[PDB]
């Protein structure tokens, strides 16, 4: 009651999540090649073959280690999800704004 | 490329970019297993036109003839995923044998 | 230079009155009484 | 899991992005603003220390930074090169991004619009109404708004 | 003297501050009309630099131990290279080919 | 070079020389028209001053 | 002189124009300022 009001966002937390979903699905179905111009189809194995060729690791190595990379990736993502769950403190940088 | 333009107390840039306009779908293979040696293209991917396989890069369709000189050997049939059994033509033996 | 000048400028602002007729916080405390002291102090606090 | 989309056509597009670089070397004389010619005001002003001097110094320093922000963007190449005397760009046909010397200022058809569609309001470029002293010409007539 | 012509350059015009018309002088001398006012104590020279001490509106001065530069008359045949409109470097010849 | 440099073969420059020029030449036309029609963007300049 | 070389834009380093150091595309009628000259083949005389 001290002349304190709040303005609603235009692009809402949910709309932001929808945009995120679009971005997630883009990187997965079309690589980066949706960020400009019509989306190109490219499956995920082939998106890695180019992501790797681009740092100077061949396609053969990607495949040779297919199963390893997948396990490493899956685990990293696991640990991330799990860290957020274990302690809220990881998001301090957001809590600090609030 | 870009070209600059002046404006009062500022700069306006004219950015020349290549943006794709029309895509078309082709069937691919990352590699061909020629005789147990897997052949990857030097650049690009193998594409099928429904009959013949060619090498082309993902940014433009340029069906290049598949020949050993435009590939390199790395791995074998059991290393590479999505690999297809096909001929990589030797460009040298036809003029000697 | 700015570190030092900022600190030097801060010290020099001690000479300000900001509408008071004394800058010397100690003499105001010790020599003046409320009818005058409060007046100068209200003005030095806001100024400073 | 076996197919990609490969471009069969493309467009070469030109994107126009507008950015600011600097502002005009704006200055306020704190003393003139507050006291003008008032002797007794100055006496009372000195009581606020160098607070007022600092205000003047800060605006002077900004003015200095504004010349540099402009150099930083445009003085990057201090050597003057002239337009292609020859336009054989093969398939291309442009001069329309280049200065047209027949214009009052060596501005391109594009810069002509970037200038005439930008009106800036600045004191000393805007002259007084009623005038005080000096010719309306050039910057011969003094202007300091009110 | 910010934003005036070089015909009414006095500190006080037909008045004083109980001190000589300028400040201790009653004349300025070395009066150069600039695009930021009128510069007194410096004269225009036809020998330019890529600036030293900027004044504004393409106007600059330089002091290079010239035994007074913004406190002397102009010369273009001796080192009294004082105030000038700045040059944007030199031209560097190139032609499209 | 500029073409190869973004991973598109120089072959395109040549085969599509007309296409490429036309598009650029025209884009310059459109920019002039855009700026006259929507000089709204030049607010980024005007406001700052 | 009268010889042609492949060189980079960043340093003059003449190299021989062979069918190995080059590749073929398109035709001569889509390249503006096309020059007709001989491209060398290190292999061909060994095929006789």
């Amino acid at each position: 009651f001290n002349g304190l009001t709040v303005l609603p966002p235009l692009l809402t937390d949910e709309m932001i999540a929808q945009y995120t979903s679009a971005l997630l699905a883009g990187t997965i179905t079309s690589g980066w090649t949706f960020g400009a111009g019509p989306a190109l189809q490219i499956p995920f194995p082939m998106q890695m073959a180019y992501r790797f060729n681009g740092i100077g690791v061949t396609q053969n190595v990607l495949y040779e280690n297919q199963k390893l990379i997948a396990n490493q990736f899956n685990s990293a993502i696991g640990k991330i999800q799990d860290s957020l769950s274990s302690t809220p403190s990881a998001l301090g940088k957001l809590q600090d704004v609030v | 490329m870009s070209f600059p333009q002046s404006a009062p107390h500022g700069v306006v840039f004219l950015h020349v970019t290549y943006v794709p306009a029309q895509e078309k779908n082709f069937t691919t293979a990352p590699a061909i297993c020629h005789d147990g040696k897997a052949h990857f293209p030097r650049e690009g991917v193998f594409v099928s036109n429904g009959t013949h396989w060619f090498v082309t890069q993902r940014n433009f369709y340029e069906p290049q003839i598949i020949t050993t000189d435009n590939t390199f050997v790395s791995g074998n049939c059991d290393v590479v995923i999505g690999i297809v059994n096909n001929t990589v033509y030797d460009p040298l033996q036809p003029e000697l044998d | 230079n700015q570190n030092a000048q900022a600190l030097n400028t801060l010290v020099k602002q001690l000479s300000s009155n900001f509408g008071a007729i004394s800058s010397v916080l100690n003499d105001i405390l010790s020599r003046l009484d409320p009818p005058e002291a409060e007046v100068q102090i209200d003005r030095l606090i806001t100024g400073r | 899991n076996n197919s990609i989309a490969i471009p069969t056509n493309f467009t070469i597009s030109v994107t126009t992005e507008i950015l600011p670089v600097s502002m005009t070397k704006t200055s306020v004389d704190c003393t003139m603003y507050i006291c003008g010619d008032s002797t007794e005001c100055s006496n009372l002003l000195l009581q606020y220390g160098s607070f007022c001097t600092q205000l003047n110094r800060a605006l002077t320093g900004i003015a200095v930074e504004q010349d540099k922000n402009t150099q930083e963007v445009f003085a990057q190449v201090k050597q003057i090169y002239k337009t292609p005397p020859i336009k054989d760009f093969g398939g291309f046909n442009f001069s329309q991004i280049l200065p047209d010397p027949s214009k009052p200022s060596k501005r391109s058809p594009i810069e002509d619009l970037l200038f005439n569609k930008v009106t800036l309001a600045d004191a000393g470029f805007i002259k007084q109404y009623g005038d005080c002293l000096g010719d309306i010409a050039a910057r011969d007539l003094i202007c300091a708004q009110k | 003297y910010q934003d005036v012509n070089c015909t009414e350059v006095p500190v006080a015009i037909h008045a004083d501050q109980l001190t000589p018309t300028w400040r201790v002088y009653s004349t300025g001398s070395n009066v150069f009309q600039t695009r930021a006012g009128c510069l007194i104590g410096a004269e225009h020279v036809n020998n330019s630099y890529e600036c030293d001490i900027p004044i504004g509106a393409g106007i600059c001065a330089s002091y290079q131990t010239q035994t007074n530069s913004p406190r002397a008359a102009a010369s273009v045949a001796s080192q009294s290279i004082i105030a000038y409109t700045m040059s944007l470097g030199a031209e560097n010849s190139v032609a499209y080919s």
